[PDB]
């Protein structure tokens, strides 16, 4: 027995909000964190 | 559904009603005219005669 005792966490979440319920229901596609990947792959091009 | 989807739809919803409602109301406006001439053509003679 190391011991009966553990630290146990609570669940993860996601919506469809800024830009995914706009491609979600117009390209009808979807992206985790698409305001990340789009922050991150703009800002890529401007050093 | 705590949802920007199911609004969406619902928004889809409430949208395509009022395309049906304006156009069976202007069914009536349509028909009236349609109807019209029928009952001046049931009352006709060809001008020949």
């Amino acid at each position: 027995e190391d011991t009966e005792a553990d630290v146990p966490v609570t669940y993860g979440e996601m919506v469809l909000n800024g830009a995914n319920l706009v491609t979600a229901l117009v390209m009808g596609k979807a992206v985790r964190s698409l305001d990340d990947v789009g922050r991150h792959l703009l800002d890529m091009q401007e050093e | 559904d705590g949802t920007g989807i199911s609004l969406h739809r619902q928004l889809r919803a409430i949208q395509q009603l009022a395309r049906n409602v304006q156009a069976v109301l202007g069914a009536f406006e349509r028909g009236t005219a349609d109807q019209m001439l029928h009952v001046l053509l049931e009352k006709a003679p060809p001008l020949a005669l």
